[PDB]
């Protein structure tokens, strides 16, 4: 909702309440799930050709007890734009390779989990500073390509640690070196074509022997399609990763293979069926787990849109790996999930 | 004709050297890919620098440098102002002044510079830096005393834009009154302007590391900052205006003697201690073995007690003539050897993390000016009387 | 400790003013300090007697 | 982008020297 606008400045306050359930033979996922999620999106027009923006985004768990409160930050970022050239901003952030994959991150509760977040430059993380340059300086309409830097995020601070600490260190899962990436996307008419590149240090608290997937740096390689028109939403994905792809708790995939499809319709009266199939193939995988299926669900759906600011959705994961040692080892759930939601947003 | 400084450079120069290092050091393993649009957070790297220094022994080969060119070098070499090659090895260094003494092997006629008395200097004097900028040569730039900070440090004008501090700072007379340095650690390069240590402190540096293998410069032991870092407010500091303990190093006489992290000190032998700064400038005033007692901050805490010789001076694989990090033991007690390594060559000699070495191979070794002088008379048959507090063995 | 509040207002409890803690905290490390074995000194408070 | 590992590899071979058994 766009609460204020005034002498070129303008704030858009929103958010979204999910009373979400979810039914699951696993445990560890089954129960209440409601959360909510509020932000906002700033712009101020600084000349005619120049404006700065910021945006923030925030999600809180609304399925605690009151003596907790499980939230956190998923986007915090500043930037400027300059009309026909391009945009910086730097902070909390996507990553470029989210420009391709976000395309078959559209289901309605389940989905864009070949990837994670604080996971390198596939998902959100910190320390991005990101161009980018639209239609080609305004002279090939619908062409876009982006460069990304993103900073290291290492070991804790004030924990003993004599080497790879930064201020917002964190555990090695969630950990990075300094990285670079790029994203090229063109859409003409409905349809999109678009690849993208990333190539992070990794660091040596990742590097261990307690982790699978040694290496000295986390490559991924990603190609996109895309068609958006007549009520018809199709995209597939495939992504070529390198010791960037986690496997549960037990480090990363030496290498990992990962696709995603959906085909998704709009009815006229507001219903948005949608079908999906997700997986990612790990190989040389080491400790003898040789190749494997980190991932791979059949997921079908349906939303049902009341406005723009009501809706209600059922989604059911139908899980197809099978429970097994590695799966066991790594916690992957192997189960089945349903989740139904009702949302209202402004 | 005109005035011009040509004819004192030209009785000058042949005492400035160039000076070429080559050596190793730690660096992590780079981590691949490599995503600059991603800002993240062992092996020997071998690494090449270059400088200038000042002939201050004609025959000893005394060459008078900066710590920042030859820390950590495996090779030194040294080229005279009219093209003579010849080979260097360490004999001395010392961090804190950021000012390092080496050794031409086998000088054959030298010139050595005229020292001048640091203490006469006054702000409008004039002066003239030498030193090698952009390692393109021996470059020479003009100027003035700007300030005699009264460590005296000495600041002068005569400097380089974006260039590294180069070395020796002459008065009109071609006499040597300052090092320049850089104060812009682990670094080389200025401020905007240039600072020297001040020749008579130099000289009395560099006599040091000759007559005892080190500076005498005792270390209260303890490290840490002010009461503005994050610890200090992260752990709520009460009083603020002192030097916060952020640890107190091991094996230490802080630690032996008694004191804890936390605890910011107040006064040093009655005066007021306001800043780490001011503290580790005055224990810079003070030669092993001194007595300094302080006070702390905890409740009210405080104690007396002796420090001994810094760990960051200190020598390496320049005692034994041959290849392999000791150090002073307070008074003419011996020679201490400290932290040994990986690669083991001196461990793997039967010298463990404290042994002593009185016996010069046979005589006596009160330092390592005096070991160092017996690992060169006779590189004939050697037995290191060593003892590390108890056991007195003799390895070769 | 509850007469002196009443007959002074508080308690007579004088302190050296200085603030910090053990010789283990990252700022112990951070700024490596020799001999270890007392209370690190974090900060000395303002206006203290430290 | 050490530890001795046991394979098994299978072929033909053809006799050659019947004498001496050289296949």
């Amino acid at each position: 909702a766009e609460v204020y606008n005034k002498d070129g400045n303008k704030l858009d306050l929103y958010g979204k309440v999910d009373g979400l359930h979810y039914f699951s033979d696993n445990k560890d996922v089954d129960g209440d799930q409601t959360y909510m999620r509020l932000g906002f999106k700033g712009e101020t027009q600084v000349t005619d050709q120049l404006t700065g923006y910021g945006q923030w985004e925030y999600q809180i768990q609304g399925n605690s007890a009151e003596n907790e409160n499980n939230s956190w930050t998923r986007v915090a970022f500043a930037g400027l734009k300059f009309q026909d050239v391009g945009s910086f901003d730097y902070g909390r952030n996507y990553g470029v390779v989210y420009d391709v994959t976000s395309w078959t991150d559209v289901l309605p509760e389940f989905g864009g989990d070949t990837y994670g977040s604080d996971n390198f430059m596939q998902q959100r993380g910190n320390g991005f500073a990101t161009y980018r340059n639209t239609d080609f300086f305004g002279l090939v309409d619908g062409l876009n390509f982006a460069v990304q830097y993103q900073g290291k995020n290492g070991n804790p601070s004030g924990e003993g640690f004599t080497s790879g600490v930064t201020n917002n260190g964190r555990d090695a899962l969630r950990q990075n070196g300094d990285g670079v990436g790029g994203s090229i996307t063109y859409d003409y008419e409905g349809f999109g074509i678009g690849g993208a590149i990333s190539s992070s240090k990794r660091t040596d608290a990742q590097n261990t022997a307690a982790y699978i997937g040694n290496g000295d740096r986390a490559e991924t390689y990603t190609g996109g399609l895309k068609y958006d028109a007549n009520n018809i939403y199709l995209a597939a994905q495939y992504t070529q990763t390198y010791n960037a792809t986690r496997v549960g708790s037990l480090g990363w995939a030496n290498k990992a293979q990962n696709f995603e499809a959906v085909a998704q319709y709009q009815f006229d009266f507001g219903l948005r069926p949608s079908l999906a199939y997700l997986q990612s193939k790990g190989k040389n995988l080491g400790r003898g787990y040789d190749d494997e299926d980190i991932l791979k669900y059949v997921d079908v759906g349906a939303t049902y849109y009341f406005n723009k600011n009501m809706s209600t959705y059922v989604d059911y994961k139908i899980n197809l790996l099978d429970d097994n040692q590695f799966t066991r080892d790594a916690g992957i759930n192997t189960d089945n999930i349903v989740a139904l939601g009702l949302v209202y947003q402004f | 004709q005109m005035p011009s400084l040509a004819p004192m450079l030209e009785k000058v120069m042949p005492s400035v050297v160039s000076i070429n290092v080559e050596g190793s050091t730690t660096v992590n393993t780079p981590r691949m890919p490599r995503n600059f649009q991603q800002f993240f957070g062992g092996q020997q790297q071998k690494f090449m620098a270059l400088g200038s220094g000042v002939i201050i022994d004609a025959d000893k080969g005394y060459v008078v440098t900066n710590n920042h060119v030859v820390d950590n070098a495996t090779v030194i070499k040294v080229q005279l102002s009219d093209g003579r090659k010849f080979d260097a090895k360490m004999v001395g260094k010392d961090p804190r002044s950021d000012i390092a003494l080496i050794q031409i092997q086998n000088p054959k006629n030298l010139t050595a510079i005229k020292m001048a008395d640091s203490d006469a200097l006054r702000v409008g004097d004039y002066t003239v830096a030498i030193g090698n900028p952009f390692g393109l040569g021996e470059t020479v730039t003009s100027g003035i005393v700007s300030a005699l900070g009264r460590e005296n440090f000495i600041q002068t004008d005569a400097a380089i834009n974006r260039g590294n501090s180069g070395g020796a700072l002459v008065n009109l007379n071609g006499e040597l009154i300052g090092i320049n340095t850089a104060i812009l650690a682990p670094d080389g390069g200025n401020i905007g302007i240039g600072f020297a240590i001040p020749s008579n402190m130099v000289k009395n540096l560099t006599s040091q590391m000759v007559e005892y293998g080190q500076v005498k410069r005792g270390e209260l032991g303890i490290m840490g900052t002010e009461l503005n870092s994050e610890l200090a407010k992260a752990m709520k500091v009460d009083a603020q205006r002192g030097a916060f303990v952020s640890q107190v190093l091991p094996n230490s006489s802080a630690a032996k003697a008694g004191i804890k992290a936390g605890d910011v000190i107040t006064s040093l032998n009655g005066k007021p201690i306001s800043s780490f700064a001011a503290l580790r400038a005055q224990v810079g005033t003070m030669p092993v073995g001194s007595k300094l007692t302080l006070g702390l901050l905890r409740d009210g805490k405080q104690v007396n007690v002796n420090l001994e010789l810094q760990q960051s001076s200190q020598n390496q694989v320049d005692s034994s003539s041959i290849f392999n990090e000791m150090s002073n033991k307070g008074k003419d007690q011996g020679v201490v050897v400290n932290n040994v390594k990986t690669g083991t060559p001196a461990a793997q000699i039967g010298l463990k993390k404290g042994d002593v070495i009185i016996g010069a191979n046979q005589q006596a070794v009160k330092n390592i000016a005096e070991l160092r002088k017996v690992l060169d008379s006779k590189p004939s048959v050697l037995a290191l009387n060593i003892q590390r507090g108890d056991s007195t063995i003799y390895l070769l």
